């Protein structure tokens, strides 16, 4: 609040304008980064009420209706595990809207595969989508269909191990 | 206002139904990428001292 | 990476201190619902599509490519056999045509 200090500071020119401009550029760059990473879909996809995916369990990654934040258990664990003229500007996208974007991406990739990323979302059964992914890596569809229960059990076990590993590693 | 992310689109998922495209659109999009800047040189002695 | 949709080609254009890429991409449109099955049960054998997918318009079963609707008759030439019908979940019963059958029939 010193007037004499500000009068002497005016002799140095537009240094303060340069610093404010650089900080403003950084602040808008963070919002641009968040838009580029998370806002890649213009349709908010939602999962069907019946979670019949051929044995595949997505409860640990889909949003929990019981939680007010509408986050997944994994996302909730991630949020729990992360802890003089200065101002902190809030981010343009809040955490619930970012969670909504991730939920839309999860619903699109579960119900439609990769179709929603290239155009209109085309529905496909999840085992058939998994078979398509198997064909992408050079394994025939029959292997996926014959061992579907084993693949679903392994996927559920791996997702549980991921949650345990995140909860158990500082 | 509170901003809206996108229009809601509930995909009609079921265990035995598929959606197959019957037509296509040839879409051309633009992507602008900067490559270079203006090459500026400053004579340090002449700038500071003339 | 090269536009929204399935990338077909791209064209470069010069710009002041920059480049403009015209990405020509393929976008699916006018999609239609069909009833689908993982495999076709015929003669106690499971048939799977070699490159496409089994679709049904309500009464008849066909095999088509995944990104465009082009229904074709389910034959032995566009399907392959792996195992019986007891393992695959959701296998349906349908006939599988043999192109060689009218040749020895005549
Ligand atoms: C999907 O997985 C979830 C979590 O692994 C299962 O939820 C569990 O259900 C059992 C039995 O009802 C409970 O004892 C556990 O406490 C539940 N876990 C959690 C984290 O709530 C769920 O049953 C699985 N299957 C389906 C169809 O959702
Ligand atoms: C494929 O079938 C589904 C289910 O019959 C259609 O989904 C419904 O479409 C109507 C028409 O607008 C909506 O009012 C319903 O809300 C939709 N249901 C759900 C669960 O989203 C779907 O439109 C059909 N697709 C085509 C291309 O005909
Ligand atoms: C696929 O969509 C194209 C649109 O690009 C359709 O072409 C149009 O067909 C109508 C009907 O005669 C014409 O009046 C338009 O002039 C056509 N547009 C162009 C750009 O040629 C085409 O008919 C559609 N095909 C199917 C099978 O649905
Ligand atoms: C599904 O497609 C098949 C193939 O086009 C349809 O079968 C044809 O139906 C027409 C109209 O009744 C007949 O004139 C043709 O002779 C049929 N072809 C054969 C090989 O039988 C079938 O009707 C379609 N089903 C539905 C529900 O649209
Ligand atoms: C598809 O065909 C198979 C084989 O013809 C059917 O399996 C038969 O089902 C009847 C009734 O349950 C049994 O009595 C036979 O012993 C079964 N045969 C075999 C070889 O398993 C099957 O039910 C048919 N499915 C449909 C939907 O028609
Ligand atoms: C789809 O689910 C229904 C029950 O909702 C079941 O009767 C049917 O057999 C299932 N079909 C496949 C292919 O999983």
């Amino acid at each position: 609040d010193s007037t004499e200090c500000s009068n002497l500071l005016l002799q140095y020119g537009s240094f303060c304008t340069q610093l404010n401009r650089a900080l403003t550029g950084i602040a808008v760059e963070q919002d641009k980064n968040t838009q580029e990473v998370f806002a890649q879909v213009k349709q908010i996809y939602k999962t069907p009420p019946i979670k019949d995916f051929g044995g595949f369990n997505f409860s640990q990654i889909l949003p929990d209706p019981s939680k007010p934040s509408k986050r997944s258990p994994i996302e909730d664990l991630l949020f729990n595990k992360v802890t003089n003229g200065l101002t902190v500007l809030p981010p343009l996208l809040t955490d619930e809207m970012i969670a909504q974007y991730t939920s839309a991406l999860l619903a699109g990739t579960i119900t439609s595969g990769w179709t929603f990323g290239a155009g209109p979302a085309l529905q496909i059964p999840f085992p058939m989508q998994m078979a398509y992914r198997f064909n992408g890596i050079g394994v025939t569809q029959n292997v996926l269909y014959e061992n579907q229960k084993l693949i679903a059990n392994q996927f559920n076990s791996a997702i549980g191990k991921i949650q345990d590993s995140l909860s158990s590693t500082p | 206002y509170t901003m809206s992310l996108g229009a809601e689109n509930s995909v009609a998922y079921s265990n035995n139904s598929i959606a197959i495209p019957t037509n296509f659109t040839i879409s051309v999009t633009t992507e602008i990428l900067p490559v270079s800047m203006t090459k500026t040189s400053v004579d340090c002695t002449m700038y500071i001292c003339g | 990476f090269c536009g929204k949709g399935y990338h077909l080609m791209s064209f470069p254009q010069s710009a002041p201190h920059g480049v403009v890429f015209l990405h020509v991409t393929y976008v699916p449109a006018q999609e239609k619902n069909f009833t689908t099955a993982p495999a076709i049960c015929h003669d106690g054998k499971a048939h799977f599509p070699r490159e496409g997918v089994f679709v049904s318009n309500g009464t008849h079963w066909f095999v088509t490519q995944r990104n465009f609707y082009e229904p074709q008759i389910i034959t032995t030439d566009n399907t392959f056999v792996s195992g019986n019908c007891d393992v695959v979940i959701g296998i349906v019963n349908n006939t599988v045509y043999d192109p060689l059958q009218p040749e020895l029939d005549s």
